[PDB]
RNA sequence: UGACGGAGCCAGCGAGUCUAACCUUGGCCGAGAGGUCUUGGUAAAAACUCCGUCGGGG
């Protein structure tokens, strides 16, 4: 009367956290502004199912992303995927030209 | 024997000058005693580099202009996944109108790094690309040949697209380089770059790039200098020329 | 010749002309079925003057209907307009009066504006 | 031209209306050969013609 | 004058965008195969 | 001629003739543990384990039409009563189940 | 001499063509019948001309 | 040590002509 | 556990049950309920379904199992005056 | 009280041989005026319906 089976709250990558329960493109681009198909082909990469939850997907397959994260420039990913004192001279400019006008 | 020395020379002043700093190519200056007789169009010729590779279609944003309905284009540069991670954006000449107007578009220029249009859309294309696209040989929108058919004359030409075919165009242009040509006699072809090769690599390329304009053969564009070559000018954008074989 | 009749719709700046010729029972507006006019939610206020007399009327003339000028609402109202106006002056002409006489009161009890033009001139108060 | 068109008198009624024709977007159709009967052949004349 | 007396007795141009034959791209083995 | 599956997070409509997916029910905060069509076949029911159901209508996964609280405890059955079609028997794992009119 | 040749043979060609139009202008009762290449030809019903 | 030399180069012929 | 009646089979009726070892084992109450077929998908198995009684189409067979995985089961299913003479 | 794509769909006034920028880097020719080419930088129908996608700001 058992069965079998194969989790974690809000985690840390990059020293910087990432979302549980939102889909894995989109913790992907939580991971500094980069950009959504880029991190659709990071997942591609990965060769992993793009719409699992973020509680699910394990530390090496983490790992890799994490590889792959700090090196674009090695598995051929382009940068792309990647990333009045003048006011002061022209105030007095006028009270000089008002001064001389004025005075006329 | 003196190229190298006026090369180093200006390579370390534009490195020292300030407004020196900020621009990131050589262009070269061939003047030919007759001018050449094409009227000049925007239709870059390309000639080819044997030895290096300028730029990497891995590295630079790509715009793609194609004809209407753009439905087959699309889905399959983007589906195909031999040039899924090609192109930065697919745009048909109707969305490119009807979207982009004022100065969205040099949001554009700036944004995007080269385009490449179908090559029975660039002709239409000055007035939608807009007038500053067309400022010298730096975003000078390129064309590409998509279903590599001929249309014969009378005939229904089929429409279809090919991914490989597409990719091999785009990584020869983006391995070599291409000029212009003129109703004058003096021009000038964008080479090298400032951080990605080096002085053998630039001496190389310019050798080949005088000896295919010199070419005899190739007449579209090999067979293009008329007279005798008089002088070629080793600068960058801001700088002032540097003299190289003045025979 | 034909036996062919021109009647004429009208809204805000829109126009509509329709031929009616006897022919074998089919409906066109600007060279296409007029089960594709377009903005598909006021596609029954076009369908309107059909189904308020019945299919067969339109089984035994071919209508055929050009619109201009005007938005979406207003070619749909000059559409049906001019379809109407051209079903009840056909009959007139080449059937009997009788016939016109049920036709006209059929729309007119439903919608008087299927035949007459809703003009709403101004008013100085 | 602008006053013609605003006394126009749309009663007017001139004989050579049953020859001259129009459009659908309102102004008139000329031929360019000239004539009434200058428009189109027979199949006799276009027989022997061929 | 054999051909010819034969007769007796018996660079993708296009029509109508010749921007292309200047403009084509001549794209090579390499530049074909070379898989980056 | 479909046939709606549970996952994790995740309720299918998949196809019969052509026996694909079809649609994806994907709006669930924690694991959704049961799905059944109505009697007609226009609406889904859907319970999870936060103790919410959600019924929407089937093929047409973008209106959250009706969503009822039911216990805080998870609710794994909710089905559609099939006599009547219009009370949602629902269940719970609050030890208590409940007849919803919806 | 050559161009000479292909000079006749174009002529003749198109005299081919013009003459089939002259006879489907003639009479009879024809019928059209399409090939499989897209040339279409014509085949007059069996009948003797009176 | 050759720019300024050839933009003297430069000034002076133009100062020249 | 699933139950369907007159569906176009020797069996009238059919009971499909499912058991968390690959067994699938189809039953009937007009034979007082004596096993009639078994299939063995691999793991354990958590629900089975027979699309209905009135499939019209192909029906199917699914079961939906413990560690993920569905295993479908699907039985499929001249001239106009030419004529006048 | 919506974003983002595509895809459909409809106006009414305007019709003087007159309608339109600024800087720049250098090459060539000319005795000069200037002419020709080259290079970089800054200024200038919509609603609507339809189909998929998404679900505080420097």
């Amino acid at each position: 009367s058992l069965v079998v089976q194969e989790f974690q709250h809000i985690l840390r990558l990059l020293n910087t956290n990432v979302d549980g329960n939102i889909k894995i493109v989109y913790a992907l681009t939580t991971i500094k502004g980069v950009g959504r198909r880029y991190s659709n082909l990071v997942c591609k990469k990965a060769d992993v199912d793009l719409h699992k939850r973020a509680g699910e997907l394990t530390q090496e397959e983490l790992e890799r992303i994490v590889q792959i994260m700090q090196n674009p420039t090695h598995y051929k990913i382009p940068a792309w995927f990647l990333n009045h004192t003048l006011a002061n001279n022209v105030e007095s400019k006028l009270r000089d030209d008002l001064e001389r006008l004025k005075k006329i | 024997g003196l190229a190298e020395k006026a090369l180093k020379a200006l390579i370390l002043q534009c490195e020292e000058n300030p407004s020196l700093k900020n621009d990131k190519d050589i262009h070269i200056i061939i003047n030919t005693g007759k001018k050449m007789g094409i009227n000049r169009d925007n239709i870059p010729r390309i000639i080819p580099l044997t030895k290096y590779k300028l730029f990497k279609p891995r590295d630079l944003n790509i715009l793609l202009i194609t004809k209407d309905p753009s439905a087959l284009y699309r889905e399959t540069l983007t589906k195909d996944e031999h040039t899924s991670e090609l192109f930065k954006e697919i745009i048909s000449v109707k969305n490119l109108r009807r979207r982009f107007k004022g100065s969205k578009l040099t949001q554009l220029y700036k944004d995007f790094d080269l385009v490449v249009a179908d090559y029975r859309v660039h002709h239409l294309l000055p007035e939608v690309l807009g007038s500053r696209f067309y400022h010298g040989s730096k975003k000078l929108p390129y064309m590409i040949r998509m279903s590599k058919e001929v249309k014969l004359k009378r005939q229904q030409m089929v429409e279809k697209c090919d991914p490989i075919y597409v990719r091999a165009q785009l990584r020869s242009i983006c391995k070599n380089t291409s000029y212009i040509p003129n109703n004058d006699n003096c021009l000038s072809v964008r080479v090298g770059y400032i951080q990605k090769h080096s002085i053998p690599e630039i001496l190389q390329n310019i050798q080949d790039t005088i000896n295919f304009l010199t070419d005899k053969s190739k007449r579209p564009q090999g067979g293009v200098i008329k007279g005798g070559i008089i002088s070629i000018f080793v600068k960058t954008s801001n700088s002032t020329s540097l003299p190289i074989y003045q025979f | 010749a034909v036996p062919s009749v021109q009647t004429f719709g009208k809204k805000k700046s829109a126009t509509a002309v329709a031929h009616v010729k006897a022919g074998k029972g089919l409906i066109k507006v600007n060279g296409s079925p007029i089960t594709l006019v377009e903005p598909e939610i006021l596609r029954f206020k076009v369908y309107e003057p059909l189904l308020l007399v019945g299919l067969d009327k339109f089984s035994n003339i071919d209508i055929r209907v050009r619109v201009t000028g005007g938005g979406h609402v207003s070619q749909v109202y000059a559409i049906r307009q001019a379809i109407a106006k051209g079903l009840v002056a056909y009959h007139q002409k080449y059937v009997d009066e009788q016939s016109k006489n049920e036709l006209k009161k059929a729309f007119t009890s439903y919608d008087r504006t299927l035949l007459i033009a809703d003009s709403r001139r101004p008013e100085p108060k | 031209l602008r006053e013609k068109a605003k006394e126009r008198n749309p009663d007017e009624y001139y004989h050579a209306m049953h020859s001259r024709k129009t459009d659908a977007k309102g102004l008139l159709i000329s031929s360019r050969h000239g004539d009434e009967e200058d428009e189109s052949l027979s199949m006799d004349q276009v027989k022997l013609l061929k | 004058l054999e051909d010819i007396q034969q007769s007796i007795l018996k660079f993708v141009k296009d029509h109508r965008y010749p921007g292309l034959t200047p403009g084509l791209a001549p794209v090579g083995l390499s530049d074909e195969e070379d898989s980056s | 001629h479909d046939f709606a599956v549970t996952s994790s997070t995740r309720v299918q409509i998949f196809s019969s003739r052509t026996r694909q997916v079809i649609k994806t029910f994907s709006r669930f905060k924690d694991v959704v543990y049961s799905a059944s069509f109505r009697s007609d076949g226009k609406l889904l029911c859907a319970g999870d384990a936060t103790g919410l159901v959600s019924v929407y209508d089937s093929y047409n996964p973008r209106t959250i039409l009706l969503s009822i609280n039911a216990s805080t405890h998870p609710t794994h059955v909710t089905k559609f009563h099939t006599q009547d079609n219009k009370i949602l028997a629902t269940a719970s794992d609050d030890r208590v189940t409940r007849l919803w009119d919806i | 001499v050559k161009q000479h040749l292909q000079r006749e043979t174009q002529l003749k060609q198109v005299q081919q063509r013009m003459d089939a139009q002259r006879e489907l202008l003639k009479k009879g009762s024809k019928k059209k019948i399409v090939d499989s290449s897209g040339k279409i030809s014509f085949k007059w019903k069996k009948q003797r001309k009176r | 040590d050759y720019y300024q030399q050839v933009q003297r180069g430069k000034q002076d012929k133009k100062i020249s002509r | 556990l699933d139950y369907v009646e007159n569906f176009d089979s020797p069996m009238q009726s059919a009971l499909i049950a499912s058991s968390l070892d690959g067994h699938v084992k189809v039953f009937d109450p007009l034979d007082n309920f004596q096993v009639k077929f078994g299939w063995k998908f691999s793991g354990p198995v958590l629900s089975c379904a027979v699309s209905p009684s009135t499939a019209q189409g192909n029906r199917h067979l699914v079961a939906g199992l413990s560690s993920g995985l569905l295993a479908i089961r699907t039985k499929k299913k001249k001239s106009n005056n030419f004529q006048r003479m």
